């Protein structure tokens, strides 16, 4: 699916983001409502791996663009 | 689909079925010094095509690929399907192939705006691919109409022999004219006394002489003969090729036909009455109608055209005496609100103190009338 | 404004009038060449020739009628070598009259000797042929009894 | 030849060569009172398309079936050739097949002599037969020309407004006349000043005025328009 | 289709489609006197109704005969379907047997023209064939109205 | 009778001889059409017999026969 320039890309521009890890602990999934929902429902696997463009999903920076300008704000 | 490829396109013509998937490849020319990405999306069969986002490219099966890449980007065309198999039809709906630009070109350097990437999709069948049913062979029929690019002034009037001058309609003239001349149909079935020639129209030719019911030979008797000199015979249309399919009184001048250099000639004038009046002789059907010399010369073969006409009304003479009589039929029908288009000319309409120019309508120049005609 | 139409021709030649007053003008050209032995097919009426005490009958002349101008300025015809073989048909009886070329420039051209007018029924179809290049030898008319004996 | 076969015809406009062997069937249609032979032969490239003698014929491969036969007569049509593989060329000579009746058919019975042995003959290639090199599709151009079927005395003068009358050539006319009207070219090219009205033959427009150069108004100055 | 077969076709009233091939048997046998030639073949559902030529007839899976033939040519009517089974309506196209002359009849001996060849048409379910839903038998009225013949 | 479309198409014919005269459409409403352009009351034979068709639209174009000159020619 995601084909990225790497090959023709020359070596201008850094492929992977080198970055620390996030800080913070991983957190638990569905086991927490398993027992109190009335129904734990799943959803179909495929959906489950693919990378969506979400609906919030496009922004732009220029260069009328100040640092602090918010981009996007995405809740969980 | 078979379409997609001209030799398995022009196979499909001899089976009547399909499955199989195809390979697409998808070729880009960039430098890099472009930057810019495309995606491809699967789209099922049985979808819509509706507009998407390309937000919304990314929900299908995809590809996105940067322009600079140098080797082609497959992609597999799978036969996605509902049913065993294919069976030519246009209600089988089949894998689509959707390509959106995703990210902007943008190329760099010193920018030559004309700088564009060109992208060519090619295809080929895998080995799944087989045809199904072993059916007759190709072939068909055909094929089309077109119409000859020549404007409706420099064209002939199929009914008096002018020029076109006008180009009309009119919802307050008959609506569905009786017209003899200047009829043919499409497919090149002529219609009624319509002739080749526009030379021949509103012409005649004729034996002509003087003989004597009432005595005093005024009136020359014309038994008619066609206009390239051949014997009419009454037939399956009203009268001569190209005779006057109008009513009046039109005046004819008439000249002894042209055989051979030095024929020598005489040319008279005459008028005739075309109309239905009144105990009351005259049937171009027979061969037979008389002129009279404007009294008010010439004989053996003549030929006659028309100089001018004397209240003229656009309504078929009385050509076969009150007797039924072979007529191409009214024109028509139309829609409900649609009007006949008219080409017009103008005959020189006497008086008798005063000739002025009267309209004369008729529904292709003849052009048109002979290139149906020879097209078939 | 007014609309002109001949009436009659007085002294007719069949040369061109002088258009353009002395100066050079454009011109269809002169229609030809020919083979040897080929003469052109002429499409002929009468025009009212007056006098002057006497008006009669005078020839003229043209290479197509008209219904074949218009057809072939309609159809745009694809043309694919130098002229076409026809045959003037009696489709009644299914005699052929003779054969003939029609060059891709607009003139039908037939192969007779004589001197001589000859003249033929005009009743008178024609039908394509070929494409013949251009030195087709057609077949002569005229002529007269050709039958021969071995004797 | 690919021709032979309508599927292989078609697909020869895609490849530049072949080689192979077909295979031919024929049939007769006769019932168990008749009789008569044919004969097939088979004549290889290079040979000539003389004449022969049912005696002649016999010389070469052939096959002679009796027109009772109900089975279909299988004969092999063989690629005897002098290259490696054929070339699209008219060139190229191929194996023949020539039938001729080898016995006078002889219907006995009530004898109708309506009654005649109907033969079909068809053709497969085989195994061995492929197409050589693939090269671009199908398709050409055209057409051709026709004439309408129109008689000259129906027909309308190109450069007087009246019907044609005349059909003629006349070698002591001007052999190469200069005429303006009803010039127009095979392809559909107008030359001169030609019109596609017959009505326009002959015939012109203008405003028209008196001027006085000499003063007498007699003479009609026209200014000339299109006569559309 | 159920209707090739008088047994099939009654019971067709009773079910709501079906399914499989049928067993097809024509049947020759004129005087030792006659000769011509039949051809059928069959044509795949989806070519639509075009009129064949001999010829064309060729370019499709055929089979040819003798009109002497004593024993009974049989055909197989492949059912060729496009979907899973087939249903009692008009949105079906199924495949054809199209039989047509080949060569023109023609008796030898003292031809008695009132000699044509009586020929006969025989089927059978193959065993694949089965009929599928159960329903109403019935369900073809056909109220026609007539006039009267009287004159004016 | 029960009625399954807009109009029956009928023959009126000499059942004697057998020859037919027309077709016509005999509308659901009871009333019978024929296609004529004449101006002109033409008049039939009355020994005459009609027949059912078909059913038939309501736009269903019926011959007009009549004018039984076919003028024209071609050949």
């Amino acid at each position: 699916s995601s084909v990225d320039g790497a090959s023709g890309a020359g070596q201008l521009v850094p492929e992977v983001n080198a970055s620390d890890p996030l800080a913070m602990d991983p957190v638990a999934g569905s086991s927490t409502a398993v027992a109190t929902a009335g129904q734990v429902n799943p959803i179909d696997p495929w959906i489950i791996n693919n990378f969506v463009q979400a609906p919030q999903g496009e922004f732009t920076i220029s260069p009328n663009n100040t640092p602090g300008d918010v981009l996007f704000d995405l809740s969980l | 689909g078979p379409h997609l490829n001209p030799f398995l396109l022009h196979l499909s013509q001899m089976y009547n079925g399909w499955v199989g998937n195809m390979r697409v490849r998808i070729m880009l020319a960039g430098n890099a010094f472009t930057a810019g990405k495309i995606i491809v999306s699967c789209i099922p069969p049985g979808f819509g095509s509706h507009n998407l986002t390309i937000a919304q490219a990314t929900l299908f099966p995809h590809v996105i690929a940067d322009v600079r890449t140098l080797d082609p980007i497959e992609v597999p065309l799978e036969d996605v399907r509902n049913v065993l198999f294919h069976n030519n039809d246009r209600n089988q709906q089949t894998m689509r192939l959707v390509c959106m630009l995703y990210t902007p070109l943008r190329t760099g350097g010193g920018t030559g705006d004309s700088f564009v990437v060109a992208g060519r999709v090619m295809t080929c069948p895998s080995p799944d691919f087989n045809f199904l049913f072993l059916v007759p062979a190709a072939a068909a029929a055909a094929r089309m109409v077109d119409l000859p690019v020549i404007q409706p002034r420099l064209c002939t009037h199929a009914r008096w022999p002018a020029p076109v001058y006008g180009l009309l309609v009119d919802p307050s003239l008959p609506s569905n004219p009786q017209w003899q001349n200047g009829r043919v149909h499409v497919d090149g079935t002529l219609l009624g006394t319509t002739p080749i020639s526009g030379s021949w129209v509103s012409c005649f030719a004729a034996e002509a002489a003087y003989e004597f019911q009432s005595g005093t030979g005024e009136v020359a008797t014309f038994t008619l003969i066609e206009q390239d000199g051949s014997a009419y015979v009454p037939g399956d249309r009203a009268a001569p090729l190209g005779y006057p399919d109008f009513s009046g009184q039109l005046e004819i001048e008439v000249q002894t036909e042209t055989t051979k250099t030095g024929d020598k000639l005489k040319v008279t004038t005459f008028e005739m009455i075309l109309g239905p009046t009144t105990n009351a002789d005259q049937a171009p059907y027979q061969g037979r109608v008389f002129a009279s010399v404007t009294a008010a010369l010439v004989d053996g073969r003549v030929r006659a055209v028309p100089r001018s006409i004397y209240g003229f009304q656009d309504t078929i003479p009385e050509y076969n005496d009150g007797l039924l009589v072979p007529l191409a039929p009214p024109i028509g029908p139309f829609l409900p609100g649609e009007v006949l288009l008219r080409f017009r000319t103008y005959m020189r309409q006497i008086d008798t103190a005063d000739a002025a120019a009267e309209a004369i309508d008729c529904a292709l120049p003849q052009e048109f009338v002979s290139w149906f005609a020879s097209n078939a | 404004r007014v609309r002109a139409v001949p009436r009659s021709i007085y002294g007719f030649q069949d040369t061109i009038p002088e258009y353009n007053d002395g100066l050079l003008v454009p011109l269809a050209p002169p229609i030809g060449p020919f083979l040897p032995g080929e003469v052109l097919l002429r499409f002929r009426t009468y025009m009212r020739q007056i006098d002057t005490a006497d008006a009669a009958a005078e020839a003229i002349d043209c290479a197509l009628p008209q219904e074949f101008v218009s057809w072939f300025a309609s159809n745009a015809f694809t043309v694919q070598s130098e002229a076409l073989l026809l045959r003037y048909r009696n489709t009644l009886t299914g005699q052929l009259l003779f054969e003939c070329k029609l060059y891709n420039e607009g003139y039908i051209a037939l192969s007779y000797s004589g001197s001589g007018p000859l003249t033929f029924p005009t009743d008178g179809i024609f039908e394509v042929v070929s494409w013949v290049p251009r030195l087709y030898q057609l077949a002569s008319v005229g002529s007269l009894a050709t039958g021969r004996m071995l004797k």
